[PDB]
């Protein structure tokens, strides 16, 4: 009777959700047509029984340009979804935040919230929401912000989980991503209980180093993200010695209401070649989970203290070995925590082993770790985006196309001062008493 | 949904349009009779982008042909794929243009444009969801250079929100085929600079040079050149008609390309281009695609980008390749040519990927660029203008049809302005 | 190029058969000897007329 | 006259079959381990190892 | 068999591109249990 | 519960590692694929994969991928973990500057990462082994850098340096004195104990005893591997008198500065066809201390002995050992320094040495491997000092070292370091 | 990995490369069509050092052909193994240099070198990790002697760290084909001394002596000499492409062969050289190989190596053998010819070994020795140059293309300084 509503908005959101739903359907055994193969009741987290036979995912797909929607509707997953919840627009916002937040998104958020209400009515023990969008796209950022502000007043205290992909320092595709990013962070700084850091160059280095892939495409990235999500959410649909629900995320990862941006890691990530020769023990895997190169974001944790760390072990991990490993991490000196946090570790355990997609790149491993960390060093991304924004805004480049959409001049200034407030808050928290 | 109409006027524009339509028909597998004989189902998913459906299963282009002479019309009608166009869309006068911008834009154009405006507004009302317009014209002639900008303004006042591109052929002194280029060219660009949303400039000298040296053709012809430019312009809307990893339509290109409202002149290019023999020894890889597309050799205009700094660049790759290899190649080239890129705009390169390669090729890239290089062409044409205007030669013809020198003075002043505030950002430092 | 490489590879994959049985007088004498040794018994079996 | 360069020094003696040309000495000494049944007879072991060394040399 | 990029002699000759690596040594067939099992206390 | 990791750096290090590792896998019965066909001592050098094969605890470092991909394409590809065969980009080309300041730092960090995630697996580190030839650029530079890093990363953990010093008159390099003196300066205070393994002495041994007129580097490496196996068998096999690695440097090192020893092995016996003999303990230990039998071209008769530790393997009896020792100390040709009333350490192991099939040695039920610290070792330092002085007299070849990030003074520092070392060696051996 | 790009110029360099690529392709099992037909796997792991991959699996050389007469190009293309080269790599003038060093280095070479610079930068960027450059040319010509040296100067300017080596066919007076040889030879060697990291000289007189004596063939030809030089030039890069006991690349050889930065000229030789009617007997063991090595009249230079003292020597053995006989024989040579070796550099011989012998041989060797003997050739060249220059003969054309006597006087002064400083090391004592 536990359920969560998932929203995929924007190109990145849709592409990630495709792999996410492939992974969920394979993990729960449901065929692409939706019919049960030739009860346990563990799908109630992500699927709803139709009454006789197949099942319906608890997801809503939304975007203004119908290319990806048409691809999904023509793909092998035509029968799985609800042909009415795959809402597609007419014309894309073209990386313009004002276009998506003021012009075209206004007549689509109505039907979007109607679908959300329809799903929530069927839902009974609703835990919360997942939102998947990219920040480097105008439509994604604007409609995500609009949808979240609407939900904040429609539902209120229900938890929201934000899986947003921030731009990397050097590698990026557009030219105006930082404007959208600063506007969207201004919007979402006070509307979401959590946000995760998922920049692209980090996973690029991940797959080039561990998986040792030379030119991987977006499919591998989305598959890794789906693995992370499944590891996070398996505790609500599988039995474990340490049961953990979403409520014990913002309970243990949010020391102050403003500080709610974390970065993630997953292990192991090994092909068949190198895992045939290596131990895969709990102590070594959790040691590798903390090393500077397996985080999902380009940040240097040695440049800042830690605030709170929560990791889920999935497989057959033993709590005694977990405790010994945590003690070893404590005795490690290169990792240091903030003074006012004696203990900041939240460990969870699940018996269900990880699952691998056929034709994928991952190897089948009986232990896995998904790690979510909030640390003081996250301020560097905000600093670099702020500096880039100042660089473009020095001579007001590209401003007039936003202005001509109806946009006012001052939100750039107030977003700038809000980001300054955020960074000074991080710096003040990071100081020792 | 997501469609763009095409209007062609003048000899050069009509030839561009005919070759473009032939190229698109071949790409989408449509025979001249208008019947479909393609293979992939995906070949027809967005046929409505450029075509309209007719009774019996036939497809018709949404193109309009206009001019003051019927020679071009009945020459292109008897040619290959000439029966695609609906005959009611042919609009032609009988007086001629005389390569006189004033005579074309004021004496006959005002009376003739009624039918073409009616038909274009009919098409715009009929289409599902219009996004923009595309116009092919040459600046060195009378009829094209006049009624092109005339129709531009006329479309603009009732479509201020829709986007619009012009593939404009600019005149150059090395290849000059008329004596009155400066006058009509500056007169037209005076209104293009204030009414056009995007203008891609094409140079005959650059086309000849590329087809002589890179292509190594023994006997290049106008048909070959028109095919080259047609392929280059068709590459722009690759992801607009086909799926892709990173979709980027025309409005996305606009928002990523335009830093200031009046700076909307671009130079394009296509790759790979290999001669008859060297293609045997050649291979296909993203590094050499990037090298060839960033060669100033591959540009479609005589302006040399090594003499200026790029403002914004964009690359539409087409075929199946991974995003990163491309993206860090862009990173490396930006680092290597950092002094040749504007310094106060980090990461001024756009990358887009489409998954449907051109027929016969495994992968191909179309480059678009906005850089300080084009100021040379404006300075050159302005110098020719002032040289021809100092003695008032050829001026009495214009002045005999309600023209006067004052708006010529504002046109040259506006050109000098555009040059000044276009060079201003070249030395601007943060 | 691809077809030429296929032809060369499929031909190169075939070679190692020597099996030396040069046989002119060796095999002629072998046939003679086996004929004698075999037909002696078949001569000493015949039912008399 | 024969055109072009048309060399004929022929530094290689040629017409020899060195089928053991591309055999790396490192691998062929470090990983042969041929035959050598577990016999305790010094004479047998000596004969086998002498033959092995002869093959390695040739 | 050993022409260019089809078969296995060594990594230099395999010279992979695109998606992944061709397997090299032998590898277990499909779905081997990698790494230690645990939780024997008897 | 006892584990040791070996590090191979340089081309000679890789070649000697090939031989030692084939020797270990033969000795432990692990067929080169790794899977055991048809105990627990292998844990000293190997780690169980969990079900099936085993993995050696070694890392190979070299900046030229020729040796690395030769190993990866050889018959021993199946053994090593694919990511522990770390290959660099540019061979130092006998240039110490390139290997120590120029391009070694981009690989030493990854090497230290490999070291940490290998050592964290084990629990009983007695020490590490390092193999390198000092007569080369990259091997010497990377070895010195690795030792300098590990000295502070770990501290009290033991290090064993099996360096390949230049031979007295034969040489394959021409600029090797410079890198040799620089690496000696680096290694004087960064390793616990080091051995002398010059090539000429082993050449003499193989021509004299093996009666072979066709030896190459393979035989060199096989003898060195036999020495290593004799040294390390006590850690993994039961013996009447066990000895540890930590039982070595607390006994053979009188003063912290003097830790360069020289080795010998006996009986190295050819397999022609003969009965040979039973190879009595007394006569084999007599042959072990033969001056020309020494594994290094250092004449013990020209100096004094500080310490000697020998290990017997087979069915050796302690009474025979003690009678033999009595005879050696009775013999007058060798003498000890006055402040060492006793200087002998003895080790006994039940496991007979394992013969490599297709090798040169024959099976024998007795063997001895001896390592000694003796005063006469100063001669090689003196001759290398003259070697380097003749070159530095007119600053030959100095300019490319200078132009690759090296300053010029450090040659004087190395020279005075060797001067201090030779003075210490001279003064330690003086009579009280 | 760590490849080297081939650039050849002038008729001499073109003919040298024509046989180098022949020998290399024969060694690596490549047909005239770039088609691999080898038997062993060892022929392909390091094939990328000299070849690049093309679609379909063909390997093509990374060689750049440059010249001023198209005649050399279309002569070498029509010959066998000429289809390997990519036509885009051909660069040639149309007016020629006329053995005029001034005309080739100041007037036409600077004008033409831009394209070859572009192509060489393209190749250097295409290669993953550049190891160096290798050049083949002669100082007896004009176009080579000028444009080569200029190209080395500039490429060293762009790549001051990467090693580079050049091979020079220096003119000889007894058999001399030009009266201008002293002038351009002096100018080119002056340019080369401060630029080339390694230089290796070859004498056609010594080649003629060798082919007359040890081959006992009555009629040699330029093809035969090119084959000999190509064998020597292939031998040097043996262990760089193939495994061995002690691999020693070009950087290793450079480190071990040059005592002082201004002394980088080398004389070489090859062994064994047997007669064409060689009877079938015995085998080439180490003693006779190393004796034929140090036979001073086996060297490929007219300089008499026993006239002076060897600064250092280097041996590249090829084939499978032990190093004990190697080093003992080298010490034996040292002890028996201690007079020929200067004392303050004891043990002055490089020994290196490769496991794969040359085709048709069981054992072979290349010798590269730096000895004090080359000073006589410089002395005689300087004497001829000053004899021709004292009355200013043939100087007026060189003065008519922009330069004056200052370049000649500084070049001869630098030459005299080089000879003197090279000689003080001869009589220097320890
Ligand atoms: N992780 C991941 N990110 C993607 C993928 N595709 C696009 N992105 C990211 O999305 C950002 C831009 O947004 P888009 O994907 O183009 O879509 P959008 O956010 O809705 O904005 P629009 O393009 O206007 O629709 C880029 O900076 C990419 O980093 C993907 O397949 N995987
Ligand atoms: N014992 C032994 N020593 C060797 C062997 N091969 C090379 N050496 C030693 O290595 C020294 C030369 O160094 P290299 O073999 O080139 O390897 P290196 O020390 O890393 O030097 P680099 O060339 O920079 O790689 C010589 O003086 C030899 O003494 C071998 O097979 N056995
Ligand atoms: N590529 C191409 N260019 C053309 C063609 N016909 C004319 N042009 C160009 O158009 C220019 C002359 O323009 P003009 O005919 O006076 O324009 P109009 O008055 O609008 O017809 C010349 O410089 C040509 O380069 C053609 O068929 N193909
Ligand atoms: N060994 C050798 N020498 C050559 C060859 N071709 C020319 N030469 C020498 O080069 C000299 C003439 O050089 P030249 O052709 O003028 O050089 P270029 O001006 O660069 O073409 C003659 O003395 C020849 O001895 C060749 O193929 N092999
Ligand atoms: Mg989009
Ligand atoms: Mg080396």
């Amino acid at each position: 009777m536990r359920e969560v509503i998932s929203i995929h908005v924007g190109q990145g959101g849709i592409q990630v959700g495709n792999a996410c739903w492939e992974l969920f359907c394979l993990e729960h055994g449901i065929q692409p047509d939706g019919q049960m193969p030739s009860g346990d009741d563990a799908f109630n987290t992500f699927f709803s029984e139709t009454g006789a036979g197949k099942h319906v995912p608890r997801a809503v797909f939304l975007d203004l340009e119908p290319t990806v929607i048409d691809e999904v509707r023509t793909g092998t997953y035509r029968q799985l979804f609800h042909p009415e919840q795959l809402i597609s627009g007419k014309e894309d916002a073209a990386n313009n935040f004002a276009r998506g937040h003021y012009t075209i998104g206004k007549e689509i958020v109505d039907l979007c919230l109607d679908r959300i209400r329809k799903l929530a009515d069927n839902c009974t023990g609703l835990q919360g929401f997942l939102v998947f969008n990219s920040v480097g796209g105008g439509t994604g950022s604007g409609l995500g912000s609009l949808l979240l502000e609407r939900l904040s007043v429609d539902y209120g205290k229900k938890s929201k989980l934000g899986f947003t992909i921030y731009p990397s320092p050097q590698v990026s595709t557009a030219v105006v991503e930082p404007y959208n990013s600063i506007l969207s962070t201004h919007s979402l700084l006070e509307h979401t209980d959590v946000a995760v850091m998922l920049d692209n160059e980090a996973i690029y280095d991940i797959c080039r180093r561990n998986l040792d892939i030379e030119r991987p495409t977006y499919t591998n990235l989305n598959r890794l993200i789906a693995q992370v999500i499944s590891s996070l959410t398996a505790s609500l649909r599988f039995d474990g010695a340490l049961n953990v629900d979403i409520t014990e995320f913002q309970t243990n990862l949010v020391p102050y209401p403003r500080i709610h941006f974390m970065l993630s890691s997953y292990a192991p990530i090994i092909s068949a070649e190198k895992a045939y020769h290596e131990q895969l023990s709990v102590a070594e895997i959790t040691n590798s989970a903390f090393e500077p190169a397996n985080m999902m974001a380009k940040c240097d944790p040695r440049h800042g203290k830690y605030m709170a760390c929560s990791m889920m072990y999935r497989g057959d991990v033993v709590p005694k070995d977990v405790n010994a490993s945590i003690a070893t991490i404590k005795t490690k000196r290169t990792i240091q925590f903030v003074d006012w946090c004696p203990t900041g570790f939240k460990v969870g355990i699940n018996y269900q082993p990880p699952t691998v997609v056929p034709g994928g790149d991952l190897a089948k491993v009986m232990r896995a770790v998904c790690m979510i960390s909030n640390s003081t060093a996250i301020a560097e991304v905000f600093s670099r985006l702020d500096h880039k924004f100042d660089l473009m805004y020095a001579k007001r480049a590209f401003v007039h196309w936003y202005v001509g959409e109806g946009m006012e001049e001052g939100e750039f200034s107030e977003a700038r001062e809000d980001l300054a407030a955020l960074e000074k808050d991080y710096e003040e928290v990071g100081i020792e008493t | 949904m997501r469609e763009i109409v095409h209007i062609q006027g003048g000899q050069c524009g009509n030839q561009i349009g005919a070759k473009f339509w032939e190229v698109i028909s071949d790409e989408h597998g449509i025979d001249p009779t208008g019947t479909y004989h393609g293979d992939s189902d995906l070949q027809l998913e967005r046929i409505n982008v450029y075509y309209n459906e007719a009774t019996g299963g036939r497809y018709v282009p949404r193109a309009i042909l206009m001019d003051l002479e019927p020679g071009t019309m009945d020459s292109v009608r008897a040619g290959p794929f000439g029966q695609l166009f609906r005959p009611d869309n042919f609009v032609f006068g009988q007086t001629g243009a005389g390569n006189n911008w004033a005579k074309g834009h004021y004496t006959e154009g005002a009376e003739l444009i009624d039918s073409v405006l009616d038909v274009v507004r009919k098409e715009a009302e009929g289409c599902d969801c219009l996004q923009g317009f595309q116009i092919t014209h040459s600046l060195g002639g009378g009829t094209g250079s006049g009624m092109g900008t005339l129709l531009i303004s006329k479309v603009r006042e009732e479509y201020p929100d829709r986007i619009m591109e012009t593939f404009s052929v600019v005149p150059s002194p090395k290849v000059s085929d008329t004596v009155v280029e400066p006058y009509n060219a500056t007169l037209s660009v005076h209104q293009l600079v204030e009414n056009a949303d995007e203008c891609m400039v094409i140079d005959n000298e650059a086309l000849y040079d590329i087809c002589f040296r890179t292509l190594k053709l023994t006997t290049p012809t106008y048909g070959d050149l028109n095919h080259l430019v047609s392929a280059a312009m068709s590459g722009v809307t690759c992801c607009l008609r086909f799926p892709g990893q990173l979709n980027s339509d025309l409005r996305k290109l606009a928002v990523n390309l335009i830093p200031f409202p009046r700076l909307h002149f671009f130079m394009i290019g296509f790759a790979p281009l290999t001669s008859r023999g060297s293609q045997q020894y050649r291979a296909l890889t993203v590094p050499e695609l990037t090298q060839q597309m960033f060669d100033a050799k591959n540009m479609m205009c005589a302006a040399d980008p090594r003499h200026g700094r790029y403002l914004t660049a964009s690359a539409l790759f087409r075929g199946r390749m991974s995003t990163k290899e491309v993206d860090e190649q862009m990173l490396n080239v930006q680092n290597k040519n950092s002094s040749y890129f504007v310094e106060w705009i980090p990461n001024n390169i756009k990358s887009s990927i489409c998954d449907i390669p051109p027929k016969g090729l495994k992968m191909a890239v179309t480059f678009v660029g906005n850089s300080t290089a084009i100021q040379e062409m404006f300075k050159r044409v302005a110098e020719q203008f002032t040289a021809m205007f100092r003695r008032k030669a050829f001026l009495h013809w214009y002045t005999g049809e309600g023209m006067d020198e004052m708006e010529f003075t504002e046109a040259e002043s506006n050109m000098n302005d555009l040059v000044s505030e276009y060079q201003q950002y070249q030395d601007a430092t943060a | 190029i691809e077809q030429d490489y296929m032809y060369r590879s499929q031909q190169d994959s075939f070679k190692p058969r020597l099996l030396p049985k040069g046989n002119k007088a060796s095999d002629l004498s072998y046939t003679y000897t086996k004929q004698k040794l075999s037909q002696i018994q078949q001569n000493n079996n015949k039912e008399l007329f | 006259p024969q055109f072009s360069n048309a060399s004929q020094i022929e530094v290689g003696d040629r017409s020899e079959v060195n089928h053991r040309r591309f055999v790396s000495q490192s691998k062929n000494v470090y990983g042969n381990f041929g035959k050598f049944d577990p016999v305790s007879n010094p004479g047998i072991l000596a004969s086998k190892t002498k033959w092995h060394h002869h093959l390695q040399s040739k | 068999y050993p022409w260019n990029n089809r078969t296995q002699n060594t990594l230099l000759l395999k010279d992979d591109v695109g998606r992944s690596k061709p397997s090299a040594y032998s590898l277990p067939p499909v779905d081997y249990t990698y790494g230690r099992p645990l939780e024997r206390d008897e």
